[PDB]
């Protein structure tokens, strides 16, 4: 279908469409047209991937300004979902079009997943991967091997098949989805990473997680060519804040304090076996600090920096040259001096929270190291470091850790937070003291990209309230509009199951603990929409301690054999390689006969980027409300900033972000307007918290499905499943609601022109 | 550690770690409060710290409480240098390379006084530090 925005003519994968993703393409071109942010929340409902793409491609290649085009979902699991259909409208544009494409996009997540040398990529952690292709492919361990016809440098040859063709040139044509890139690239034996990595100067549009974008310490390669004229879409974009405070903060244990101590003697053995051999290098780094920061061969290396800069890309940094440290005896007997004040405040016997400053100045108290010099030692280890040209990295795992916080606690004020906790309470009296170190404005990470970016969009199903996000995030937007979803059917079923059976109202918050009534209460509710919804359910409990608690206890009654015999059940582990056995299991089994039941965690990793379909999802429950103050008082330091700091209560905070992940969990069994599936809620304070949902979802939530006993929800849902399961397929009041193909939309909105 | 805390209660960190290990800043080593006091007390007797036969001082010990003494005597050896060479200059005008290197150089005494090579060198920093006290006098 090809109609026009008065400008765009707008290839849409479908020729049919749908209302609310036509009012998306008119205010998001509305926003395209002028400098704004213009937060629109997209309800998951309808495709709002297949509008954003479809006009952005059109607004791209229909104007000449914006040549790249950015698109950052939370998730890996969301980024190949973007690839997949971009990739289909691409093939679809073309369709229509023919060959109009010379268009490039890839995805970008990782070596890990993308790694296709064997050996390296055989590995687990990421680390070890990584660095194996580093010491394999490495600017120094190349130069050992190339000068060095050897065993030792092996490369993985992907980079070097990389280095080879891919380095003058780009892969052939795609829009590499990770299925397609990967296997291209083992095709072509080529490491889609130093692949995809090069190509950044030229592909069109770019796909990639929000830690990429927010997480300083892989967010310094930014370029220009696709940073300075190019549009900005964020996509499930209400778990901001908590990605930039999760990209910002750091944490310490006593443990980890003690390996440092082993690489400080390693580098004190490291330092020092390099010293007698090599000094004449160490002293001429020493020159290379005296004239700078030695950006020629600590910024400008192209298999070499070895710490990466944990502060924000390259703003908050002094050239100079470190004070004193500017030996690395220095720098040793130094970091042999700072491991030692952290271990007496480790051992502090409370929780305790300082600034930064006043840590600083009680540091400088204990011992007089300047802040300035202080804030060096990040680049500073990293370049001795390849000086050293160190075989390894464990024996300095925890050196890294602590060159990440000092450089954090010397450069920051007023906006993060220390504190000392000396246990965990939930094992409190033990050895395991932490040094928490948190940030509190979230606004402070997307600063530099509102400081940076111009033309940008904020779009979920989920977002609500549109304005916690320019709170908080302290910036501009123009215009903030949600859509309802107009439907010529009910399609799904909120309900507010305050009350069970006995008519007790019921909750995850009294405890994370067992209370048989409500207990029980919850296993009748489970086995009850056990036996109703058909293939495809899932729960989302408030924490992951809250369901190992009740579902242990639930197998010491009989509830559990009695899901046994109608459908799966398939646990939530924390180990995702289980997890992941247990999710395609489950969608296997939803698409297969015998019910699958997926249990997981509302704040866990399933409902990051996971979709449930049709069949994949059903009726989504919730077993209370999500909420965090079950752990310690880190969100209250960080609440009492976003009181002190912005004009936000403690309730009002923890309401919205546990309804900001209620939202988020509620939407995924939707897919699109011929899908259905109950979204009930299982707790007495939904009852209040009706207008905190998202629209989309308070429109369907009424007045009389509040605080449900758990009996008439049975009934609702029973009539409600019997009456979906119709063919209701009037094809004139879809007419309505498809608007269908390329008239409805020309013949009734090119008459709407009003 | 948990194994050589004092010369009598050398395992002392699961008897109740809370009496003293001082550091005479001419000891450097862990001494229970037993020892340490029935040493400053009587006065400056060696502290019999593993067959020590070094003067645990009277009371003019510092506190070191575990602190590797590897860096126990890199910290104590900078803060004296860094005392005796104070603020040679460092901020006369505002440099910062110079400064910096004699800040590089500053440290580096201690990181010799921390190790000591073969000293004569360290003899060579102590003699700086007279030079500097001498310097700081007038
Ligand atoms: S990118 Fe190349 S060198 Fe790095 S892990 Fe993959 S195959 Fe190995
Ligand atoms: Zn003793
Ligand atoms: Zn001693």
């Amino acid at each position: 279908m090809k109609f026009y925005i008065d400008d765009l003519p707008v290839l849409f994968p479908y020729p049919k469409i749908y209302p609310e993703q036509y009012n998306y393409m008119c205010d998001i071109k509305k926003t395209l047209d002028v400098g704004g942010n213009s937060i629109l929340e997209m309800p998951s409902g309808t495709g709002k991937t297949v509008s954003l793409l479809s006009l952005t491609i059109a607004y791209q290649m229909h104007y000449p300004e914006h040549r790249k085009i950015i698109y950052c979902s939370r998730t890996m699991s969301e980024i190949e979902k973007a690839l997949v259909e971009l990739e289909n409208l691409m093939d679809y544009r073309t369709k229509e079009l023919g060959y109009q494409e010379d268009f490039r996009g890839l995805g970008l997540t990782s070596r890990k997943n993308l790694c296709l040398h064997p050996e390296v990529s055989k590995e687990r952690k990421g680390t070890v991967v990584d660095e194996k292709c580093r010491r394999m492919t490495n600017g120094q361990a190349k130069r050992k091997l190339e000068e060095d016809p050897e065993a030792n440098v092996e490369l993985c040859e992907y980079h070097e098949n990389l280095y080879n063709i891919e380095v003058e040139d780009y892969l052939p044509k795609g829009v590499f989805s990770f299925e397609k890139l990967l296997k291209y690239c083992e095709e072509k034996t080529l490491c889609p990473y130093f692949i995809v990595r090069r190509m950044i100067s030229l592909c069109n549009i770019i796909i990639y997680s929000y830690h990429y974008l927010l997480d300083p310490k892989i967010a310094e390669r930014v370029s220009n060519e696709v940073s300075k004229d190019s549009i900005v879409i964020f996509d499930e974009a209400h778990n901001i804040d908590n990605v930039c405070i999760e990209s910002l903060s750091l944490d310490l244990t006593t443990d980890a304090l003690r390996r440092a101590t082993r690489g400080a003697n390693a580098l004190d053995e490291r330092i020092s076996e390099v010293r007698k051999v090599d000094s004449q290098k160490l002293q001429d780094e020493y020159e290379k600090l005296v004239q700078g920061l030695h950006s020629a061969d600590i910024l400008t290396d192209q298999e070499e920096p070895f710490v990466e800069t944990p502060v924000l890309p390259q703003d908050l940094l002094t050239e100079a040259i470190p004070g004193n440290i500017r030996r690395a005896e220095h720098f040793v007997s130094f970091l042999k001096r700072l491991i030692e004040y952290l271990k007496t405040r480790m051992k502090v016997l409370h929780v305790i929270s300082e600034t930064p400053k006043s840590f600083l100045q009680h540091l400088k108290q204990l011992t007089f190291i300047e802040r300035k010099p202080l804030r060096f030692c990040s680049e500073r280890l990293s370049l001795l470091v390849r000086t050293l040209e160190v075989t390894e990295v464990e024996d300095f795992t925890a050196l890294k850790d602590i060159a990440t916080f000092a450089t954090l606690i010397s450069t920051y004020e007023e906006g993060f937070l220390l504190i000392i906790e000396p246990y965990e309470i939930e094992n409190a009296a033990v050895p395991n003291p932490i040094m928490r170190f948190t940030c509190l404005d979230a606004s402070i990470a997307i600063k530099p990209v509102f400081e940076r970016f111009s033309s940008v969009i904020i779009t979920s199903g989920t977002i609500s309230p549109l304005d916690m996000y320019p709170r908080m995030l302290n910036f501009k937007t123009v215009l903030q509009k949600s859509y309802a979803m107009t439907l010529a059917k009910k399609s799904f079923l909120p309900m507010i199951i305050t009350k069970g059976s006995d008519q007790v109202a019921i909750s995850s918050r009294f405890e994370i603990r067992n209370d048989p009534s409500i207990v029980r209460n919850y296993g009748s509710m489970l086995v009850e929409f056990a036996k109703i919804t058909p293939d495809g359910m899932v729960v989302f409990f408030p924490s992951y301690l809250y369901m190992e608690s009740i579902v242990s206890m639930w197998q010491t009654m009989g509830i559990l054999d009695e899901v046994w015999k109608h459908k799966l059940i398939l646990v939530e582990t924390p180990d995702a390689q289980e997890t992941s056995l247990a999710l395609e299991t489950y969608r296997k089994a939803c698409s297969n006969g015998r019910g699958a039941i997926l249990l997981s965690v509302a704040r866990g990793k399933v409902s990051e980027g996971i979709d449930f379909d049709h069949q994949y999802g059903r009726t989504v429950l919730m077993i209370g409300i999500p909420f965090q103050y079950t752990e310690s008082r880190i969100l209250k330091a960080r609440l009492e900033f976003m009181r002190e700091n912005y004009r936000i209560r403690e309730n009002d905070f923890l309401s919205f972000d546990a309804m900001r992940h209620a939202a988020q969990c509620l939407g995924r069994v939707l897919r699109g307007k011929d899908d259905y599936g109950v979204m009930v809620l299982a707790d007495r304070r939904f009852s209040r918290k009706r207008s905190q949902l998202p629209k989309w979802i308070a429109q369907g939530l009424s007045d009389a499905d509040l605080n449900l006993s758990t009996d008439m929800a049975i009934s609702n849902t029973k009539q409600f499943l019997r009456t979906m399961a119709q063919p209701t397929d009037p094809k004139d009041q879809e007419g309505v609601s498809v608007w269908s193909y390329e008239d409805l939309i020309k013949h009734q909105n090119s008459r709407k022109d009003q | 550690e948990n194994k050589d805390m004092c010369p009598i209660c050398k395992t002392d960190r699961y008897l109740s770690p809370d009496v003293k290990f001082l550091v005479n800043p001419e000891c450097y080593h862990r001494i229970c409060e037993s020892c340490v006091d029935r040493i400053f007390s009587l006065g400056p007797a060696q502290c019999p710290y593993k067959g020590c036969d070094k003067i645990l001082r009277k009371n003019k010990f510092k506190t070191q409480i575990f602190d590797d003494v590897e860096v126990e005597k890199e910290v104590d050896i900078r803060k004296r240098v860094f005392n005796v060479f104070n603020k040679t200059i460092d901020d006369f005008n505002g440099d910062l390379v110079e400064y910096n290197k004699y800040l590089e150089e500053v440290e580096d005494i201690i990181y010799k006084l921390d190790h000591g090579i073969d000293v004569a060198k360290t003899e060579e920093k102590l003699r700086t530090y007279e030079e500097l006290n001498k310097q700081l006098i007038m």
